[PDB]
């Protein structure tokens, strides 16, 4: 029945990808004195169905100067990635308990840059070429802060096994030991994230990033007998983070590129190095090095 | 003439030309171009559209306000015909279905309907009729197209003795269903032209001359009763055109002498799709049938219209087919395709 478990994950995540959009528009709506989708079905419950089947009935126009092969495989990778990093999440018990789950999460999430890079190239337009160039450099700039934060975070965890994160936190949320890193981590997650697909690809990244941040910094207690306790806690924590993720979507003017690079390489990277230096010696400092096994 | 029908104005949109057209089946390859030319001097078009108005919406911006009067009708309803042409100086018919449908058999679109409008329009009191008939149509052809058009042509001419009949040879244009049809071989594998296609000659004509002929036929008094044949100024063996247009598109020309009996079944296999079939068994041999050069039939030059050669009026339609690899190119490039020139 293991295959059934995959569909018991991919589809609801796909629906979860579908259904937080109404949350977004109504949160973004009610924020600006507005109402959000509330006329199509009760409180816009059927609004996601109101757009999806319309989109699939819309003809997918293709640019004349577009390489079809790349134009159709770039979304293939984009969706394939966006629904793959959901598999090793230590949600109650992960589908895959890869001993190197954190590395697998990073390598495969850093692969998303290919989709946007190919989309700009395959589209073959002046707008698409720069937009791909801007998006990728913004993205490829920000794994170095991503990797260091996660690396330095995991010194006090014990290994890259994502299931071990629960044991590490247990007593207190792990933010209380690395809250300078949490703001370091959370901000970096904002910027790293056919056309019908591209909704799904980046969007699962939005929730999973917050799901990834949820387990990493704000853990829960996984009772061996009853697993529903971790389920509710995990969902509630990743909902609060995502609401915050859209809380800041309509609360700041968007970053400009020169500051976007300046913010990292001159005010985020050097501080990330110091915290990593702080969190590499502190387990040694207090003889609190964790067990890998 | 009727008091509110005297031609006025210099031929602008808000100038009453006098012609009161009732073009049938304007939502087609030729209907759009003719209704534009009829709308370009101020003729109140009374087209019965039948499909969704959305597909007929693009006909709105080719006429003054209150000129293109869309009307509802049914092909199998005489009363529908009677209403639309009740008050019309002329009635123009282009009802044509290139493929075979379940609801309309091929004779339904070319025997019943073309004659089903002539007698009632005469009953209503029309003054003209420009029902067209394919030039290549033959009574004893193996294609249902050429048989059906011929038998319907005599009925409409007999029922309406003044019904001018236009004989277009091959109306090429933006979506003529030949040039893009010839371009369509790229996805469908090797070009399945039978016997390498060394035994068939076509004479195509650029569409807007044909529409120019139709309006000219409208204002020309001699058109009544006569039959006009509309052909281009040069003719080609079909192996030239397929090599030609592939070279104008700069696509790799990939001919293949597929046997005749194979394409006969494949044509109906293309028709298996419930939606618009890509290729029909009626068109499999319609391509391979050559053109006649009947001299007694008056042509465009006699009607006062010069015929543009296909070479010049090709880059417009062709540019859609070519990809980026030679999109920036211009005319010439491709060799001037060799004509056999009768
Ligand atoms: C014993 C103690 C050991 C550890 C001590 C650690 C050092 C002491 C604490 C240091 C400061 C706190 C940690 C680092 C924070 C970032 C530092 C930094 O560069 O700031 C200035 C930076 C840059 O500010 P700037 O660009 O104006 O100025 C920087 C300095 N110059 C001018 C020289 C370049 O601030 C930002 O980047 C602004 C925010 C950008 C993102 C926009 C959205 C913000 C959303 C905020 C609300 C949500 C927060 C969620 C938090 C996580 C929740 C799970
Ligand atoms: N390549 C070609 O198209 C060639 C065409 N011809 C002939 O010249 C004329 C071209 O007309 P054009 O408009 O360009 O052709 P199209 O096939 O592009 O469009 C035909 C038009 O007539 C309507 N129509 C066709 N059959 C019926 C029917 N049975 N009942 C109701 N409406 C119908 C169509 O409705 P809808 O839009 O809904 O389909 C459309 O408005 C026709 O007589 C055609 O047979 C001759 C040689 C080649």
């Amino acid at each position: 029945m293991f295959m059934i478990n995959i569909l018991s994950l991919i589809i609801p995540i796909l629906l979860a990808v579908a259904f937080l959009t109404l949350v977004e528009r109504k949160v973004l709506g009610y924020m600006q004195l507005r109402k959000g989708p509330n006329v199509v079905g009760p409180y816009g419950l059927l609004q996601p169905i109101a757009d999806a089947l319309k989109l699939v009935t819309k003809e997918p126009l293709r640019p004349g100067t577009s390489s079809i092969s790349m134009f159709i495989i770039a979304p293939i990778l984009g969706l394939s990635l966006a629904l793959t990093m959901w598999v090793p999440l230590p949600m109650p018990y992960p589908l895959i308990n890869m001993n190197l789950g954190v590395l697998f999460m990073l390598a495969m999430s850093s692969l998303a840059v290919y989709s946007i890079l190919w989309s700009g190239w395959a589209s073959n337009s002046k707008y698409a070429l720069i937009g791909a160039l801007r998006a990728v450099a913004q993205t490829i700039s920000y794994e170095v802060t991503l990797a260091i934060i996660l690396l330095s975070v995991l010194l006090m965890n014990g290994s890259y096994t994502l299931s071990t994160l629960i044991t590490t936190q247990e007593h207190i949320w792990m933010i209380f030991t690395s809250w300078p890193l949490a703001m370091m981590w959370f901000i970096s997650t904002l910027a790293e994230t056919p056309f019908a697909m591209f909704f799904m690809a980046e969007y699962a990244n939005i929730i999973m990033m917050n799901a990834f941040t949820a387990i990493l910094f704000l853990g829960a207690s996984h009772d061996p007998h009853t697993p529903e306790l971790y389920t509710i806690n995990f969902v509630l924590k990743t909902l609060a983070l995502t609401i915050t993720f859209l809380w800041i979507r309509a609360s700041y003017p968007r970053f400009r590129y020169d500051q976007l690079m300046h913010l990292l390489w001159k005010s985020f990277l050097p501080l990330t190095l110091a915290l990593c230096m702080w969190h590499i010696s502190l387990p040694i400092m207090t003889a609190s090095i964790p067990p890998q096994s | 003439l009727h008091h509110a029908l005297i031609p006025h104005g210099k031929g602008g949109r808000s100038s009453v030309s006098g012609i009161v057209a009732t073009v049938f089946g304007a939502t087609g390859f030729l209907g759009r171009y003719v209704v534009n030319h009829l709308g370009r001097m101020g003729s109140q078009v009374i087209v019965p559209y039948r499909c969704e108005p959305y597909d007929t919406m693009h006909l709105r911006p080719m006429g003054d306000l209150g000129q293109i009067i869309f009307m509802e009708w049914n092909g199998k309803d005489k009363d529908s015909i009677r209403k639309v042409v009740e008050h019309s100086n002329v009635v123009i018919n282009l009802v044509g279905r290139e493929w075979e449908t379940k609801n309309f058999d091929f004779e339904d679109v070319f025997v019943k309907i073309p004659h089903a409008i002539a007698q009632v329009s005469k009953e209503a009191g029309v003054e003209k009729l420009i029902h067209i008939s394919h030039l290549n149509a033959d009574i004893k052809s193996p294609s249902r197209y050429l048989r059906s058009k011929a038998v319907g042509e005599k009925e409409v001419r007999a029922a309406f003795p003044e019904a001018t009949i236009i004989k277009p040879s091959d109306i090429f244009g933006r979506e003529d269903r030949f040039l893009n049809y010839f371009a369509s071989m790229r996805w469908f594998g090797g070009v399945p032209l039978i016997s390498l296609g060394k035994e068939t000659v076509k004479q195509p004509v650029y569409i807007v001359d044909v529409s120019k002929g139709i309006i000219n036929a409208i204002k020309d008094p001699d058109a009544k009763g006569k039959t006009f044949a509309f052909v281009g100024p040069n003719r080609y063996l079909l192996f030239d055109l397929v090599q030609y247009i592939f070279a104008v598109a700069y696509r790799p020309f990939l001919p293949y002498p597929l046997p005749h009996f194979a394409y006969r079944w494949v044509g109906r296999l293309f028709e298996v799709s419930p939606f618009e079939p890509w290729t029909t068994r009626d068109k499999v041999e319609r391509v391979h049938m050559s053109d006649m050069t009947l001299p007694h039939l008056p042509g465009l030059e006699d009607l006062g219209i010069q015929a543009t050669p296909l070479e010049l009026k090709a880059i417009e339609v062709l540019r859609r087919h070519r990809t980026y690899r030679w999109l920036t190119s211009e005319m010439e490039d491709v060799k001037p395709a060799k004509t056999v020139n009768i």
